[PDB]
């Protein structure tokens, strides 16, 4: 199967900027008919893909004229003259030349803006966790940018790495900032034992990690 | 790309009585219908688009053309033409590893040439007699036949060299220093030389075969470039 | 033209599922049907194709044997059967209409989601959270709302009749061990949080469960 | 029954019979005339056609006269030569049993206007002309109705399935037995002494004879890529092993003609192929005492080649028997 | 390059009743479907008028002459190059040592391959006796010389296997074939003195055969080269 590679994995470009997407094939995907069959598909979050370009350059009906394509035997690129809010999504290159036909790796597209410092927070468990027989500790990080975000579960000078959840939210629209919620599940037999729990995180804006702790022993 | 070829056969429909100013042909659908199709067994259907063509220069011309893109299922010929041909070709190199004392070099190489020519003529009978392109299989067989003819000539030379005795031929000093000293070293032969002229002639004939066995193995292995490009 | 896919499916590991794609408004037997797998994580992988008019079928190397295509002509439907469902097979599958070398994948099915898990239907357990006592009070504070121990998808988290919609940051569901969870937080004026009531609604249509637990200050 | 082109040519009488309400009369008023013969082109006829026609005519073309009865019954029995297309299965050629079908039905009248009634449930073979090459095991017409995307109505049709068996004596004698005779000689090369100088002749002749026979069979069977005849598989495997035997024969001939002046026999070769292997193969070398070193070693090389030949004579005999039995007995023993 | 014509005319109307007017001279090719085997060099219709002995009137006709040129890559690959490869091996038998025991096999194989290729050619060309293909003439000349080589090889094999116990070497044979001819052919025998008379003369015969064989290698290489150029070159240079 022809292997298709896309670069970059992510392409942050602010509104109105030029956007360039490159796709390469492990073999030449030319065909005897004088055409090489390459197509570009765009998928918005929670939606089925959509056709944009076929046969390298030919543009599908009903698509903005900003999109354009070009390439040769094994190198092809997609160009967007101007970027818009609707343009956000993932772009795939599809080769329709050699059986079987394979998709590209996909290249997520984002809009860059003034990075904002994260607003970290910590929420201990509730009475419901105690009565039910559990203890959940969750750390929040909201309205931050860019993806250069890391979180660390330090506790009373002890770094605990087990049971750490990684769940971040894709770029928003109103704020165009991400979020990162990490959780740590604790039982009653263990919840009350240890003394202090912290939530360390490091970001590009602030080189020093941000610490946020509370004392179980109180 | 026989037998892994894909054909693009078209059917052009027109009204041989009325021109475009009298009747206008329209497509009920963009593709031909396969609702009641019986699979072929030898040919795989890929696409059956239909297109309505006008002539911007004529204005009285209209037709509907259906492009029948079909793909050959290649197991039959891959079993009945390719494997036998590769089996025949694999024998093209043995002649250079056959001792000259057996007196069967000519039989082997001549038989190989006969088989290759027969297969080439059969392939020439399966394909259209058009002079636009040559099947890669036919080209590869043609190259192998040329190589086998070269090997026949070389085997005749080596047989002449082998049946040489000091009473009929004299071995020049350069022949000694080359074929009994230098060339065997490159080929990792290392003449035992435990101790007579007749055997020197036999060894020289054996060195030449070993040299051409190398050349016919690199070229034959490199012949995959002319074969692997088909599938 | 329209491709209609079957509904979502939940199957136990090791079983086999059969999803269908029904095409209407065009010559169903003359167009290849392409099946595409999209794991929740990332990437589009083409499983294979079938031409309903004939029986011809192709599979990608990764899916040879795992999937099998069958097509019905009397009813314009095409079926893929997946065998030996593991945890990796859980993904969203699409069906698309393709004519090689002439028309690209211009029409796509709505998408069918398949989940492989040994668990059974379970109602959610919402544990509302709030800022900890050992934290300075400032002009801006974040709320907390947690949902866990539910299966299968989806669960919608919302505030009272959309009392405060903008600014809410929901997060994608995750598996702790075998069950799903979710989190959500929002920022509100510190002078309005205590005076003005805020709550995070929870709805779990799969379990036919609707939950309304008001978050009150600790 | 064209296997290469996958067509069946038959000579049939298409017996039809319907009722015409406008062609009734009272025989008492016409001197007791009970029936008459009229050209079939003067009356309405059903347009029964052969759906799966290939290289022939869809509808009847002879248009003989139709027998008409005073009660409105009409009998039409025209002859026809039909070239229908059927899928040929040559897995067990020449012991194969084909299944070729013929689909008949009205073209423009649906089930609500013309309906077919199976006259009999079995093709009439009273006036059949024996072929001597095929025998009709079964010929039964089945009634089917189905809907076509062309039209919104149901079109009935009758499909006749001719199950015909091939009489295999001809192709047996002409292909199978020569193939077996040639196969018998595949392993003889390993028993030929190297001094005869004819191993190459025998192995090459066997290879090219098998190739000729494979190409002769390739001119009979269809070019489909769904099934592989067992005869074809057997010939191909024999070809591969004969090529391997040619390679081994070249190697053995090279080993036989080695002398101390050109090659040196390592200790391990001497040990293995003059002590261990000869014993395991039940071949006992005479304990000879020769002094001349040059001639003594040449005899050792000649024996090593002889031993190597015996190893492959055993392997190929085992492979030939297991390959043959492991390919042809399963299908025979259902 | 064939020149095939089509003659069109009214069967029953003479020039005094129906006259043909050449609409256009050349045959219209706007809708032509390329064969891939032939190329139409020139198709021109010529108006002719002539009288037949049946009838007293003049009958006009238009004759179209199709001048079609063949594309040779197909036969150049399937008939010509194999023939050249077989022809290349027509003098090798004269460089094969007599002791190899393969001269007869080689020459017979060459002869029968050439005959088979001639028979294959015969199945394509018409059975006409007015012209002869150059390929056919070349094949026939090569077969004649290959048969001559077979005869000479039989004689050389007979000579090589002579010994004093069966044949006696004439003095003239010795003189000629061991002094004069070897010098001219630049082949030098080694100056060795074998004692055994039976073995000494058995090596003179083995050398006479080698010299006789060497004479014809020079002769058959010149004829093969001169014949080929002397047959195919003049036609090439139109
Ligand atoms: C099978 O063969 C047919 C005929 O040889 C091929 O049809 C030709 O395809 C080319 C490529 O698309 C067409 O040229 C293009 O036409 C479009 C629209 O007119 C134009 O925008 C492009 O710039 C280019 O000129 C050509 O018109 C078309 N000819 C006909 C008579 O249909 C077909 O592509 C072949 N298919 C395969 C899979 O080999
Ligand atoms: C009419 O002919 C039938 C036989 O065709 C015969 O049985 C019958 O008796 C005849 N009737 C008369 C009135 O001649
Ligand atoms: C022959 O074919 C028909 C239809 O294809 C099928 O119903 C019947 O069972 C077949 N008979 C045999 C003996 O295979
Ligand atoms: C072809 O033949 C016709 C009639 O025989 C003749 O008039 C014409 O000159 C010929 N053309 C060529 C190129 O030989
Ligand atoms: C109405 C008509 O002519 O139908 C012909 C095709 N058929 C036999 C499939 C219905
Ligand atoms: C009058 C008539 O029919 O003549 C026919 C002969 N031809 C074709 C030579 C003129
Ligand atoms: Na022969």
């Amino acid at each position: 199967d022809v292997l298709m590679t896309q670069t970059p994995l992510s392409l942050p470009v602010s509104l109105g900027d030029q956007a360039s997407i490159s796709c390469r094939s492990s073999q030449s995907i030319v065909h005897s008919n004088g055409n090489t069959y390459l197509e570009w598909y765009l998928q918005k979050p929670g939606q089925s893909p959509k056709l944009l370009i076929y046969k390298v350059s030919n543009r599908f009906s009903g698509v903005p004229d900003r999109f354009s394509g070009s390439g040769s035997g094994t190198d092809f690129t997609l160009k967007i003259s101007r970027v818009e809010a609707e343009d956000l999504g993932v772009y795939y290159c599809f080769q329709g030349s050699h059986v079987p036909w394979t998709f590209g790796g996909g290249t997520k597209l984002e809009i860059k803006r003034a990075d904002a410092a994260p607003t970290v927070s910590i929420f201990p468990p509730s009475s419901e966790q105690l009565t039910s027989g559990g203890a959940s500790v969750v750390c929040f990080l909201n309205n931050f940018y860019p993806k250069d975000i890391n979180v660390k579960w330090k506790i009373d000078g002890s770094e605990r790495q087990n049971g750490v959840l990684n769940s971040w939210t894709d770029q928003d629209s109103k704020d165009s900032t991400y979020s990162m919620s990490s959780t740590l599940t604790l039982t009653k037999d263990e919840y009350e034992r240890h003394n202090s729990y912290t939530c360390e995180a490091t970001h590009k804006t602030s080189t020093s990690p941000i610490v946020k702790s509370f004392n179980r022993n109180e | 790309h026989f037998p892994f070829d894909q054909q693009n056969c078209t059917m052009k429909f027109r009204s041989w009585t009325y021109d475009r100013t009298e009747i206008d042909l329209v497509l009920k659908s963009e593709v031909a219908s396969l609702d009641d199709f019986t699979p072929s067994g030898e040919w795989d259907i890929v696409a059956l688009p239909g297109r309505r063509n006008e002539n911007p220069d004529d204005s009285t011309y209209v037709d509907i053309t259906y492009d029948f893109i079909i793909r050959r299922k290649p197991l039959f010929y891959t079993i009945n033409l390719i494997i036998p041909c590769v089996l025949i070709t694999s024998l093209a190199i043995l002649v250079f590893y056959l001792p000259s004392d057996c007196g069967e070099k000519m039989t082997l190489c001549i038989s190989v040439l006969l088989a290759l020519t027969v297969f080439l003529l059969l392939i020439s009978k399966i394909v259209p007699p058009t002079s636009l392109d040559v099947p890669l299989v036919g080209k590869y067989l043609m190259f192998t036949m040329v190589l086998v003819t070269f090997s026949i000539v070389t085997s005749v030379c080596v047989l002449n060299v082998h049946h040489r005795s000091p009473t009929t031929h004299t071995m020049a000093p350069w022949v000694k220093v080359v074929f009994l000293e230098k060339l065997p070293a490159l080929l990792f032969m290392q003449q035992p030389r435990h101790h007579s002229v007749s055997e020197d002639w036999k060894y020289v004939a054996m060195v030449i075969d070993r040299l051409f066995l190398w050349i016919f193995v690199f070229v034959c292995v490199f012949g995959t470039i002319g074969m692997f490009l088909q599938p | 033209v329209q491709l209609q896919q079957s509904g979502a499916e939940v199957m136990k590991p090791g079983a086999s599922v059969k999803i269908s794609c029904k095409g209407t408004g065009y010559t169903f037997s003359s167009y290849w049907i392409e099946w595409v797998k999209q794991r929740p994580g990332h990437g589009l992988e083409r499983i294979g194709e079938i031409l309903p008019g004939s029986g011809s079928t192709n599979y990608n190397e990764k899916f040879r044997g795992k999937a099998t295509f069958t097509a019905d002509k009397s009813s314009k439907t095409a079926y893929m059967q997946l065998s030996s469902l593991t945890s990796e097979d859980s993904a969203v599958y699409y069906c698309a209409r393709y004519l090689p070398y002439y028309y690209a994948m211009d029409y796509w099915g709505q998408g069918t989601s398949v989940t492989v898990s040994s668990a059974k239907t379970t109602p959610p357990s919402v544990y509302p959270l709030a800022p900890g006592s050992a934290a300075q009070t400032n002009s801006m504070v974040t709320l907390g709302c947690l949902v866990k121990g539910y299966f299968p998808e989806p669960v919608t988290v919302t505030w009272n009749s959309g009392s405060l919609s903008s600014g809410v940051h929901t997060f994608p569901a995750v598996l702790q061990s075998d069950l799903y969870t979710l989190s959500s937080s929002v920022t509100v004026p510190s002078s309005t949080w205590p005076s003005e009531t805020v709550t995070c609604n929870v709805a779990h249509p799969a379990s036919s469960t609707k939950v309304d637990k008001k978050i009150v200050p600790r | 029954v064209d296997e290469k082109n996958q067509m069946m040519t038959t000579n049939v009488w298409v017996k039809q019979e319907w009722h015409d309400y406008k062609l009734r009369w009272d025989p008492a008023d016409y001197e007791n005339v009970t029936s008459i013969r009229i050209p079939s082109e003067l009356i309405w006829r059903p347009d029964i056609v052969l759906y799966n026609n290939a290289d022939g005519d869809f509808a009847v073309t002879h248009l003989t006269k139709a027998h008409l009865f005073h009660d409105g019954r009409v009998q039409w029995t025209p002859p026809a030569i039909y070239k229908s297309s059927c899928s040929i299965d040559v897995t067990f050629f020449p012991f194969d049993q084909q299944n070729c079908t013929m689909k008949f039905g009205s073209w423009t009248y649906d089930k609500a206007k013309i309906d077919l009634v199976n006259m009999h449930s079995r093709v009439d073979q009273l006036d059949f002309w024996e072929s001597g090459e095929w025998v009709i095991v079964d010929a039964v017409g089945t009634y089917n109705t189905r809907k076509y995307e062309c039209c919104a109505e149901i079109y009935p049709d009758i499909t006749y399935a001719f199950v015909i068996r091939r009489l295999p004596l001809f192709y047996t004698i002409n292909l199978i037995i020569p193939c077996l005779l040639i196969s018998c000689l595949t392993v003889l090369v390993f028993y030929l002494p190297s001094e005869c100088g004819e191993k190459i002749t025998l192995c090459i002749s066997v290879l090219l004879s098998l190739t000729v026979f494979l190409l002769l069979i390739t001119e009979i069977i269809p070019s489909t890529s769904l099934v592989i005849p067992l005869i074809g598989e057997y010939l191909l495997f024999t070809m591969i092993f004969v090529t391997l035997s040619i390679v081994i024969t070249v190697f053995v001939l090279n080993v036989h003609h080695r002398s101390p002046r050109t090659h040196t026999m390592p200790t391990w070769v001497r040990r293995v192929f003059l002590d261990i292997v000869p014993r395991l193969l039940l071949m006992k070398r005479p304990s000879v005492v020769d002094t001349d070193f040059e001639r003594s070693v040449k005899e050792d090389w000649k024996y090593v080649a002889m031993v190597i030949d015996r190893i492959f004579l055993w392997m190929f005999i085992i492979v030939c028997l297991l390959g043959t039995v492991g390919l042809f007995l399963p299908p025979w023993l259902a």
